[PDB]
């Protein structure tokens, strides 16, 4: 039902839960890293410049 | 010939115009290139891949 | 349309087979965005044939990439045309010139 | 690539520029000058550093 | 401390769409501040009235086509989206468009109303291409602000609109481009008094004498917070 | 709701020191964060009024190019440090103070001739250090009330006038959401003042001025 309360539940669950991001191919270990997620309206994954 | 055609209009023969940032009303230092580029929407939209 | 092209569109859009092309010269008699009927002039009319050439334009139809390929008219009622003129613009084409 | 361009543009110095040669009591004031438009970013100046 | 307050000394309505208005006097820097703040406010928050829904007699979906019309239903919907009208003291209105015969279909064919005013009657909706051809549609116009896409609207309506009701994306914002030019004024035999001249190109629904006042009211009411500390 | 724009409620004052704070506004309509933040900056940084030193007369020196002895720092540095002095002057346009000091030791702002009508907000402001047994200085400091930050464009010596008390104001906008949309703006404003005016009230003044300029059109 994507209830508006469910979005509050998601904003509480995702608070401190890391997510692993890895691009294919991943030649070296720096290609897989953990990030603290933040919700975004769109459908693209927001990545940091550095 | 591009310069001659720009001269026919009242446009600057330099090809670069000064712009103003919409957020602060300030003028960008040094002119910037502005024109009409033909852009195409490639058939790789995100909603087919997320 | 593209503002800056190379003039190759006037051929690529025509020979693609996606735009409706006037088979013979004549004057447009009726258009309804589906069927354009042309009164082909008697100079190229067969003596026994109808003397009036239809063009059932193709509307929204799925392509191999799940896109629409409808053709829309560009000529006006009563406008004269000559054989080879583009009557209805196909997808990515407008006024007989390719426009992606 | 973009960030380094910004830093290269910000710290570069020009011979003659607006707000040249004055004395600034500290870095904060310098920033104010730029945002008030009284000085150019590449202007040569003496600021008290700590 | 010598600040003076600006007054709308003059307004020049050069056209039905383009206008200029001068605010004088203004002290140092206020010309830039007022010009850019009011430009942003006028571009973003100005309410207008735009088409919201369409319902044509014999069509089912926007991707279909009407018999005897030069323009597909999609192009008719786009042309209707380009229509700009005024409404007098109402939140919504339903206008009927009845027309027949060979020729164009212009906005004048819409059943005119005392409270409904069309900025450009020469707007063409579609072209009829048969003697007996005729289209009847019930256009719906709503007030608002900003841009509301049709996808967002129906998911916020929370009810299933009936078959045959087509929804267009409404661009309520009636202004197109706002420019501000700052120049000195001969006031009190003293210089550094900027005369802010705002030139705006609109659709013609609103008169600047009210647009600038509404923008200023919005700015002041938002500014109430920072003085409420 | 065609005239019902969202009004923010300040999440905090977020004060970090007596001079600087982190006033945050939340939430604001998209495109309203900058419209307010840049306007407040443009008011505070260049139009705020205040009293500041603009002219100085040191004893027996014609220009800062001349570096009189007896003082550890040079006359140019003395002028910049005097420019750094923050003053609160009550009910006068311009005043002429006199600072006189003697003996081996630094010169501090507490030594000025306090008229009682004049309030030096930072008596601990160091002026310079005297470097002789007989080292004595006396100077006439001119203060004037005005607006903004007047540069050196204009036995007197001119100094840049920091009438506006705001040492620095910087603002940011960031994403904020309500139960159904994540497009709203949260405005984080930071300002550091000279200390004559507390920051929390300074912005109170700034919007004030701006609101006045809007008076003739708002209904």
């Amino acid at each position: 039902r994507e209830e508006a309360v469910v979005w509050d539940i998601l904003d509480e669950v995702i608070r401190e839960h890391p997510v692993l991001l890895n691009r294919a191919p991943t030649l070296h270990r720096l290609g897989i890293q953990a990030f603290e997620p933040v919700l975004i309206e769109g459908k693209a994954i927001q990545l940091h410049p550095l | 010939e591009i310069k001659e055609l720009l001269k026919l209009g009242d446009l600057p023969t330099s090809g670069q115009i000064r712009l103003y940032d919409g957020r602060t009303g300030e003028q960008f230092e040094r002119p910037v290139t502005v024109g009409y580029m033909y852009m195409l929407k490639l058939n790789h939209l995100v909603d087919d891949k997320m | 349309k593209p503002l800056v092209g190379t003039g190759m569109e006037r051929a690529v859009a025509v020979d693609s087979g996606v735009t409706a092309v006037a088979k013979r010269g004549g004057v447009v008699q009726y258009v309804d965005a589906s069927r354009i009927v042309i009164k082909v002039n008697e100079d190229e009319m067969y003596p026994g044939e109808a003397g009036i050439d239809i063009y059932n334009l193709t509307k929204y139809t799925r392509s191999n990439q799940n896109t629409c390929i409808n053709q829309m008219p560009c000529v006006s009622l009563g406008e004269p045309v000559e054989r080879g003129d583009v009557l209805a613009d196909g997808p990515s084409t407008d006024l007989g010139e390719l426009a992606l | 690539q973009d960030v380094v361009l910004g830093l290269y543009y910000m710290t570069r110095d020009c011979v003659n520029a607006k707000g040249e040669g004055m004395v600034l009591t500290g870095p904060k004031e310098a920033e104010r000058l730029y945002r008030s438009g009284l000085a150019s970013l590449h202007a040569r100046v003496k600021v008290r550093i700590t | 401390t010598e600040f003076l307050k600006p007054r709308l000394v003059d307004i020049e309505q050069v056209s039905s769409t383009h206008a200029k208005v001068t605010l004088e006097p203004l002290e140092r820097g206020f010309g830039h501040t007022l010009g850019n703040a009011l430009r942003r406010i006028l571009l973003s928050s100005m309410p207008g009235c735009a088409v919201t829904e369409v319902e044509i007699d014999g069509v089912l979906h926007e991707y279909s086509t009407k018999e005897g019309v030069q323009e597909d239903i999609l192009e008719i919907l786009l042309n209707l989206k380009g229509l700009a009208v005024r409404v007098q003291g109402k939140d919504e209105v339903i206008l009927t468009l009845n027309k027949s015969g060979i020729g164009p279909v212009t906005a004048a064919d819409i059943t005119h109303d005392g409270d409904v005013e069309i900025v450009k009657p020469q707007h063409v909706i579609c072209h009829l291409t048969d003697e007996n051809a005729s289209i009847s549609m019930r256009i719906k116009v709503q007030r608002g602000r900003g841009y509301v896409p049709a996808s967002t609207r129906i998911h916020s309506e929370e009810d299933e609109r009936p078959i045959g009701r087509l929804l267009v994306d409404a661009c309520y914002s009636p202004v197109e481009r706002i420019a501000y030019n700052v120049e000195a004024a001969r006031v009190e035999q003293r210089t550094d008094l900027d005369k802010l001249v705002i030139e705006m190109e609109t659709n013609g629904t609103i008169d600047p004498e009210e647009a600038i006042r509404r923008a200023a009211t919005i700015l002041a009411e938002q500014l109430e917070a920072f003085v409420d500390l």
